[PDB]
């Protein structure tokens, strides 16, 4: 492939760099339409700019965090953290949102890796060995209520046990409603005059339960999930301009009041270098 | 005698010309069409009321001023009201169409000023509030009279800065979308087809605008000496392989 | 080799190899060759 | 107030012109549908599309 | 039940009227069935809301 | 098994069942289609909304009781309210259509009664005045309500007096017109299919109205003893090719 | 495999839609059997409702 | 490929792809024509 070809002085009436930018297109200009060039190749291809490759690497989507204590008299299991949800989302942590958000709709499987390591901050004679249970809970399934219901049998839904120190690793089919996730939705659920706007379950891709299944020791241990998605078979569908201020919450555009500059005042002239 | 200059766009039982266009864009280089089965889900056979719905309604005018932000409207929205395309819109539960836009400001060759027309597609709106406030929905359905840039921010309505296409996002990122300039020294007119986007094979017309037309004054307007200081800007869209389905009692929407 | 049986399961897909930026720098209606005039 | 075999019947009233002889959404998962076969397999999945056939035997 | 996702209502009127026979009177009923058709698709499984325990059972 | 008796009619979104008909009319033999363009005169091209406009509306019910003399509906008139037709109806200036017209009525098989259902196309009808009395506009417009034979007298309304067919004609020779009986003994309900019948291709829909479907008690109900002494009588009817012509502004309509 | 076949008005002596119940069937009746459908297609095998599948976690 | 030897061994089974509701929708002696009436 040539990147760029030989090209030698000009006289003409047939002008390549005057154009009318009004028209809305970028016209395709070359260096050998105003200097006369040499012939050199390309000597590349455009492999790691490709989208599967740019959406397809593991990042952090979430760090949530259970302890194994013991539960007696506690009254409440999910506020004491003995268990704990997340209800699936790309958007909470930002260096995958914004590369998310370069496109409005986007196709993909995903691989989730799922971290689990474990502290023990006050005093334990030792490291105990913890199994965690992740269970997949769709919209529609009975929530965990204690941190050992009948719902943990999750005899109808997909549920991973590893250890605390290992990685867990599945990968879950696209299951969005509709033909691709929308990174954007300029909606509401229906014509309500108070409904949520931008939110939509369009979007959703599930939700996950954690918990240790063993009982407790003598100490207490903290054990800190993080999981990572990576997209694999990725599709995606018109670019927009890249997201400039700092987000504020999932699932909404707004941007926070008295942001700063965005851009870099120069030190200096327009004329300055 | 050809020129991309000159046009005409007949479409129903309404007619455009232009003697000072700049070409036409259409929207990632594809023309509106009908909703093939292949990609069909619900099964009712749809409505296409061709040229009752299929021409050209022309929006009330704004005016640019020096002071000016610039203006947006949603689609389907600023239709909501028009002629039959409007009842059709009410009347039934999902519908799809894609339009031809045509945004219109003459001046004269000692003026001075560059607008910027752009669709957006699922322009999702800021809350000046920031944080996780909602923009409620009247806000985000004001018909024919669209967004103006320069109101005051109000409660439960989107943020309505500029250099941040109400979303935050930069002015001059908008380039990446279906857009066209109006430079008075050039152009007169922007046209830009807009075939139909979505997620879906078709959707509610009352619950989702799937585009914002944005016009956004940039080289800001310098009328010659001891001219008035400002012009008119015509909006004048029309609906095209207009498809509604799902036929009943008529929507009743908030506001 | 596919160990497993559900697409989902295989591993990332490979180069589009596509590559048409003309849907995004030259969406206009009546065609525009570089050298000719942009407005006639 | 308790479930009855008299929640399966809807009852009909002579000479009445008019009127409404009942009313229910479509949340298959819930309220009338969520006991009746359908309704309790579609419970055991997240998604559902399709037509639905609703039939009345008058007696 | 979701509301993005909600899929309508199903009423019934009387469209003239019931009329009895003599030397007959009251109510009639009518039975009600839901079935799918063969267009139906359900998807991705999970875990029934309508069935729950609290200590395993014995024999 | 098939038997002139029950009957399914499917019209765009909604079905009606019969399990006691006696066949159906199909007004001189003629069944509804469209406009021929050798039979056309403006040359705008038409909009056919079809499903959306071509299904079942059922009017309000009507009671025969032992007084009744009868009612009387004009076409389009009584649709001029009905979802998307009535506003096709209102924003084009010409239009067009056929319909099915099914009247329903049950009893039992200790009731007798009998009902006319008749079509007439061109129904001028009489000023009980006299003379050359007019028959204002809003009265020979009466909407889904229709006029009521046993109604009184008005000023600027119809004569209602049923041995003269409203204009000058004996009752007894309607028969010359499409029509069907309901004899509660045999049938319960009566189906005409009526052709579009003018002696122009095209017209207005507001200002000229082309058929009145009448429903005549001709054999007075009888009920079983102590019974309640009437029956509802329901009309349900569908503009079947339907076409609308040269959209515009929307029509403004006495009263 | 079409979900949903074109179908356009009926006028019949031929009433797929009443049925007597007291039979023990369910008549298999379809969209297109009462209101005018066009076509569609299923997209979809019914794979993840197989016994196999339903008991198999 | 099998490892091992039994059959009890092997995964799941594949779909049946059988699926014919009519034992269970249709169980009726004489056969019932849709559109024809029901009972004659």
């Amino acid at each position: 492939t040539v990147a760029s070809i030989s090209s030698g002085p000009k006289h003409t009436q047939k002008v390549p760099i005057l154009t009318a930018n009004e028209t809305g297109a970028t016209m395709p200009v070359l260096p050998s339409d105003s200097i006369e060039t040499r012939t050199t190749y390309m000597h590349f291809n455009g492999s790691e700019t490709d989208v599967e490759c740019f959406l397809g690497r593991a990042a952090c989507v979430h760090v949530t965090e259970i302890q194994n204590k013991d539960a007696t008299g506690i009254d409440n299991h999910r506020e004491a953290k003995l268990f704990n949800d997340w209800k699936i989302n790309l958007s909470s942590l930002v260096q995958l949102r914004k590369k998310l958000e370069l496109f409005t709709y986007v196709r993909f499987d995903s691989e989730y890796t799922i971290l689990a390591t474990a502290s023990q901050p006050d005093s334990a004679n030792y490291s105990s060995n913890l199994v965690v249970q992740a269970m997949y809970v769709p919209p529609g399934a009975p929530n965990p209520k204690e941190w050992d219901d009948y719902t943990w049998q999750s005899a109808s839904n997909p549920s991973v046990f590893f250890k605390v120190g290992d990685t867990s690793r599945f990968s879950l089919p696209y299951v969005g409603l509709a033909s691709a996730y929308n990174c954007f939705y300029d909606g509401y659920s229906h014509d309500d005059a108070e409904t949520q706007y931008g939110i939509t379950v369009l979007n959703h891709m599930g939700s996950m339960a954690f918990r240790i299944v063993n009982e407790h020791d003598e100490h207490k241990t903290l054990v800190k999930i993080r999981v990572y998605h990576r997209a694999k078979h990725v599709e995606a569908w018109i670019p927009r301009a890249p997201r400039a201020l700092p987000y504020t919450s999932i699932g909404r555009t707004n941007y926070p009041k008295n942001t700063e500059p965005v851009i870099k005042k120069r030190k200096g002239d327009i004329k300055s270098y | 005698g050809y020129s991309d200059r000159v046009q005409q766009i007949t479409l129903g039982n309404s007619t455009i010309t232009t003697q000072e266009a700049a070409n036409a864009v259409v929207c990632y280089a594809e023309w509106p069409e009908y909703l093939p089965d292949v990609d069909a889900s619900d099964v009712n056979k749809t409505s296409k009321p061709d040229t009752s719905v299929c021409r050209f309604y022309t929006l009330d005018s704004k005016t640019w001023t020096t002071g000016s932000k610039g203006w947006c409207w949603k689609l389907p929205d600023a239709l909501k009201d028009m002629g039959v395309f409007g009842q059709n819109m009410f009347f039934h539960s999902l519908g799809r169409s894609g339009y031809t836009v045509h945004v219109q400001c003459n001046a004269t060759k000692f003026h001075s000023g560059c607008l910027l027309v752009v669709v957006i597609p699922e322009h999702q709106l800021a809350s000046h509030e920031g944080g996780n406030v909602s923009v409620k929905y009247t806000f985000t359905h004001p018909g024919e009279r669209g967004i103006d840039l320069s109101s005051a921010n109000e409660v439960g309505g989107p943020v309505k800065d500029v250099l941040y296409n109400m979303n935050g996002t930069l002015l001059g990122n908008l380039l990446i979308f279906p857009h066209q300039f109006i430079n008075l020294r050039t152009n007169n007119t922007a046209t830009i087809v807009i075939p139909y986007i979505n997620s879906v094979p078709i959707d509610s017309m009352t619950r989702h605008n799937n585009v914002s037309l944005m016009v956004i004054p940039i080289a800001p307007l310098t009328v010659p000496t001891g001219a008035t200081p400002s012009l008119p800007i015509t909006v004048t869209i029309a609906p095209m392989c207009t498809e509604f389905s799902g036929i009943r009692s008529k929507s009743i929407v908030p506001q | 080799i596919n160990y497993y049986k559900d697409a989902a399961s295989t591993s990332s897909a490979g180069q589009s190899l596509s590559m048409d930026p003309s849907k995004f720098t030259e969406p206009v209606k009546d065609l525009m060759l570089k050298g000719a005039p942009a407005l006639n | 107030t308790k479930d009855e075999v008299n929640s399966y019947l809807i009852p009909l009233n002579a000479n009445r012109q008019n009127e409404q002889v009942f009313g229910t959404n479509l949340f298959i998962g819930d309220g009338v549908f969520k006991t009746t076969l359908l309704g309790e397999i579609v419970q055991y999945y997240t998604h559902w599309s399709g037509s639905l056939r609703f039939s009345l035997m008058y007696t | 039940p979701d509301t993005y996702t909600s899929a309508g209502f199903l009423s019934c009127w009387y469209q003239t009227s019931l009329i009895l026979p003599p030397e007959t009177t009251g109510q009639v009923y009518l039975l009600s069935f839901i079935s799918a058709c063969p267009d139906f698709k359900l998807r991705l499984m999970k875990d029934t809301q309508t069935i729950s325990q609290t200590v395993a059972l014995t024999e």
